[PDB]
């Protein structure tokens, strides 16, 4: 028999999310005295009066801020063994399959995390191959959405299909009896357009998570909830905590089969203009960031209410919804049939925070470290060997620190077609 | 985007790149400079001996010290159809700033391990000088850099010897706590926020070197065309000056001087970018340096590439299987001469009981007794008397050991001579100067020479800051390689010797002798000499 060290390719893989995405690193100095977590601003918003007398009525000021923090190494530990000429060729693919394999688990917590925590959500009652310029529809939707509600894309915005949409699209196109450019296009090449409906970049990503059913049913808010912006507040020993602002917890009748990432909306709730405070006609829409207890859950858009008037005016001014939980109505599910999900953003709401892993120190004298580059995204990692106490061995480990953050839920968004029964 | 992650992105690409050639230079240094029995498991079990017998060190001082006794370095000649006097500012420049101890140490330094391991290096780098500057209040001065196989990491997109077709290089720097402190100080960086980069350091190497830091300097050379500027000289001509030179610093004084602009054109160079990295963070983002060139010169001793892999060889790396089997023959025939029994009689108790302290080693009797009878066997059984056999090497051993050191000695033959590596030498050299040449052309004030004295044309800007003025003509000379001089009266000397050696003794002998004595050193008698040639060619005209 003769082994040929003639490698037969077989997977070829790409992470656009994850090169897309913005990459932070702060100083790793005070990261590691602050406990891998550091605060953020968010923009300023002014209440306003109108008037010629306005004694006793000056507002203070009040400064929101966010929190971004890191989560666990994902390592590649493996062991060499010289003396098996098997363990000799295989190494020197091995170390290029864990750099592929750690660049496509990157891209994999960058989209589950946009997609389980896009607060914006866009269904449709049926596929994407049902009608005519549908798929231009369907992005055309979340354009119109994120500018009703007057978000930040200077950055910029994007787009990503998975491939079964994709290819609806397409389709969709060259059924058209015209061929013009677009439609050529579409035709020698799967691409629609490299800008469609508005945003600055139409991809598609293979790697989109399935936002399953929810099998909650006949949920309602228990109790009336108030939810008031704040930037800090009183611990038990009389310091001041920072809070973070991109979550609310809410008591419903029952949290039965609701799970990180369901898309809801209250019945009577509207989504305002942010800057304006003009009432759209669209209803709010949150997503459950976690199911705590078993009568709580945790949404990601704090529901400020318009309305509320046990809000101080500087904390009024934040308000992003037109009225609050009136403890009994009805908290609709928007993701009530299985579909792979469609995800767009703001390309400035999504970070990669990243920190070393200072192993080129004198205390870890003896094992051999050098950098390691993840390709297509822009990290870095560690590449450390070191040998045995004896029997001419060895053990290799990659490593990289990183954490997904989504500072900007309400800017993130999420497509589900399909959405009928 | 981000300009940490495309330096890292490189610098990665380059050090995994050459990690191999690397791995075997080091393993070179290591073997020809601290042990021989580079293994690193011996700390772990028994201890048995481990000698060093070396052979291949008398072959690498034999190879440093020829190399030593032919010193080289630049000498500039003028391009043809240029004034025959053309580069003799720029040679008295280079001469003057290459002087020093530190660049001697350097090419020394770089020679060495290009012996040794097979790739040296040095940089050249400029500072400011107050009391004795060569020109313009600085200095142009070579610097050592120890390792350079590890230290210096070059853009893998390079199959030049002298890498004169790199984009990038990165420089890594290991540096006390105290020289951490003077780094920042003369770099402006904070001192506080300790730097951190990447130093491997070998299994075998059983040190630590404690409290140090590492930081990288990230060299790059753009090539871009930038806008130049045609002026008229008030005394005469039409300079080229580029706008980046003069943008604001003296481009309204150029005309307040009287230089009047005739056109604009736009110029194709290189610039040379330095950026301060460390494995999180960037320091210093893109100071402008000056020169053409990256300041960093390799020398190489066997150079090439096989799969578009550079490898790069000495002398060492192959004496070393053979250097290795013969310290373990000699440390094994060794164990065989300490740790085995001696050659001693084989006795029965019953043979010698009551004679045992005539045979411990006295000498007070005259003969050996054995007891002879049994009292149950009646005589004591008769067995030639034997004796342990005296060690010996065995036959392998010593037919091993004898073809290990001739093994060795049959590869350890550079050449027949260092022809190849003087060359190779020689060509680092020709890239130092040409490195040097444009680094003068950017910061010192070379003046250019008229047929009517020689112009220095420049002028101060408001801030008391003089900005030099360079023509366009300033390649007006070439790079060659020669005896290294100390000064331009030392090159005179040896060139008039040089043809005194070969003129017959007419009537231009007595012309190179006389201008031989013109050009001597200064004591009272060779004063009297140098007086009697100076009378002697000025009357004679």
């Amino acid at each position: 028999t003769l082994a040929v060290d003639e490698i037969i390719e077989t997977i070829s893989a790409i992470t656009p999310m994850a090169q897309k995405a913005k990459k932070y690193t702060p100083p790793a100095a005070s990261m590691q005295r602050s406990s891998n977590t550091i605060w953020m601003p968010v923009e300023q918003e002014s209440p306003t009066q109108e008037g010629w007398d306005l004694t006793d009525k000056a507002t203070g000021l009040l400064e929101l801020n966010v929190a971004v923090n890191m989560g666990e190494p994902d390592n590649d530990f493996f062991q060499l063994r010289a003396d098996d000429l098997r363990d000799e060729t295989a190494y020197r693919r091995r170390i290029q399959s864990a750099a592929r394999k750690l660049a496509n688990n990157v891209e994999l917590k960058v989209a589950n995390m946009a997609a389980e925590m896009g607060s914006l959500v866009i269904t449709s009652p049926d596929a994407i191959g049902t009608n005519t310029a549908d798929a231009w529809n369907f992005v055309a939707d979340a354009e119109e959405i994120m500018f009703s509600r007057e978000l930040n894309r200077d950055m910029g915005t994007s787009y990503f299909f998975n491939p079964q949409d994709y290819k609806k699209a397409g389709y969709d196109l060259t059924k058209r009896d015209i061929f013009g450019r677009i439609p050529e296009e579409a035709y020698r090449d799967g691409t629609i357009q490299r800008q469609v409906a508005g945003f600055d970049d139409v991809l598609r990503s293979p790697k989109l998570p399935v936002l399953t059913k929810s099998t909650a049913t006949g949920i309602t808010v228990s109790g009336a909830q108030s939810f008031k912006p704040v930037a800090w507040q009183l611990d038990n020993d009389g310091n001041k905590v920072n809070v973070d602002n991109r979550f609310a917890t809410v008591t419903l009748s029952a949290t039965t089969g609701m799970k990180r990432g369901d898309k809801i909306s209250f019945a009577g709730v509207k989504f305002l203009g942010q800057m304006a405070k003009n009432v759209l006609a669209q209803d709010a829409t949150f997503s459950v960031v976690r199911v705590v207890d078993g009568t709580h859950v945790e949404i990601t858009p704090k529901p400020v209410a318009l309305d509320d008037v046990s809000l101080s005016p500087e904390q009024r001014a934040y308000a992003n919804v037109n009225t609050s939980l009136a403890d009994a109505m009805a908290v609709n599910i928007l993701n009530v049939k299985d579909a792979r999900t469609n995800v767009f953003w703001a390309d400035d709401a999504i970070r990669i925070v990243s920190q070393p892993i200072p192993a080129n120190h004198e205390l870890f004298a003896g094992m051999k470290t050098t950098s390691f580059s993840i390709p297509d995204v822009g990290l870095n990692g560690i590449f450390a060997t070191q040998g045995d106490i004896s029997t001419l061995s060895g053990l290799c480990r990659i490593a990289l620190w990183y954490g997904v953050n989504a500072t900007r839920p309400e800017a993130i968004g999420v497509g589900l077609p399909g959405q009928t029964a | 985007e981000n300009r940490l992650e495309s330096i890292l992105s490189r610098f990665d690409a380059d050090w995994t790149a050459s990690d191999e050639a690397r791995r075997e230079a080091k393993n070179d240094l290591f073997f020809s400079r601290v042990s021989q029995w580079d293994d690193w498991l011996s700390q772990y079990t028994t201890l048995q001996y481990r000698g060093q017998f070396d052979v291949v060190r008398p072959v690498v001082r034999k190879l440093v010290s020829e190399m030593r006794q032919n010193p080289i370095d630049v000498l500039y000649r003028p391009k043809d159809g240029a004034r025959p006097d053309a580069a003799d500012v720029l040679m008295g420049m280079y001469r003057t700033d290459m002087r020093h101890n530190t660049a001697k140490i350097a090419v020394n330094i770089a020679v060495r391990e290009q012996i040794e391991a097979g790739v040296g290096a040095w940089r050249l780098v400029t500072d400011y000088e107050d009391q004795s500057p060569t020109s313009n209040n600085q200095v142009i001065r070579r610097e050592p850099i120890h390792s350079a196989c590890s230290h210096v990491i070059w853009d893998s997109n390079s199959k030049l010897m002298d890498k004169s077709d790199a984009r990038h290089c990165t420089v890594i720097h290991s540096m006390s706590q105290n020289g951490w402190e003077d780094f920042a100080e003369k770099y402006d960086l904070d001192a506080d926020d300790i730097p951190s980069f990447q130093n491997p350091n070998d299994w075998v190497f059983p040190w630590l070197t404690q409290d140090t830091i590492q930081i990288a300097e990230f060299y790059e050379v753009v090539e871009k065309k930038e806008t130049a500027f045609i002026y008229q000289d008030p005394v005469t001509g039409e300079p080229v000056s580029y706008f980046k030179r003069d943008i604001k610093d003296v481009i309204d004084d150029l005309a307040d001087s009287g230089f009047i602009k005739i056109a604009e054109r736009q110029i194709k160079r290189r610039r040379v970018y330095k950026s301060i990295i460390t494995c999180t963070a960037v320091l210093k983002d893109k100071q402008l340096i000056a020169g053409e060139h990256i300041p960093i010169v390799p020398v190489f001793g066997e150079w090439g590439f096989v799969e578009d892999k550079e490898v790069y060889e000495g002398v060492v790396r192959l004496t070393k299987d053979g250097q290795r089997l013969r310290n373990m023959i000699m440390s094994f025939n060794a164990d065989i001469v300490a740790r085995t029994p001696k050659k001693k009689p084989f006795f029965w108790p019953e043979q010698i009981a009551g004679f045992e302290h005539m045979y411990d080693g006295n000498d007070d009797y005259p003969y050996y007794l054995l007891n002879r009878t049994d009292e149950n066997s009646g005589d004591l059984p008769t067995q030639p008397l034997a004796y342990y056999e005296n060690p010996e090497v065995p036959q392998a051993n010593a037919y091993m050991l004898e073809a290990a050191t001739s093994a060795v000695k049959e590869v350890a033959t550079l050449g027949v001579e260092t022809y190849v590596f003087q060359d190779n030498l020689a060509t680092a050299m020709r890239r130092d100067g040409e490195i040097y040449q444009s680094i003068v052309n950017d910061i010192y004030d070379v003046p250019r020479n008229v047929t009517i004295l020689m112009a220095e044309v420049v002028d101060l800007a408001t801030g008391e800051k003089q900005v030099l003025n360079d023509i366009r003509g300033r390649y007006e000379c070439y790079t060659d390689v020669g005896p290294s001089f100390q000064s331009m009266k030392q090159q005179n000397r040896a060139e008039i010797l040089e043809l005194l050696g070969k003129t017959p003794q007419g009537t231009p002998e007595y012309q190179l002798l006389l201008l031989q004595y013109f050009t001597l050193l200064d004591g009272k008698g060779v004063e009297m000499m140098r007086d009697y040639a100076n009378k002697q060619l000025i009357q004679m005209g």
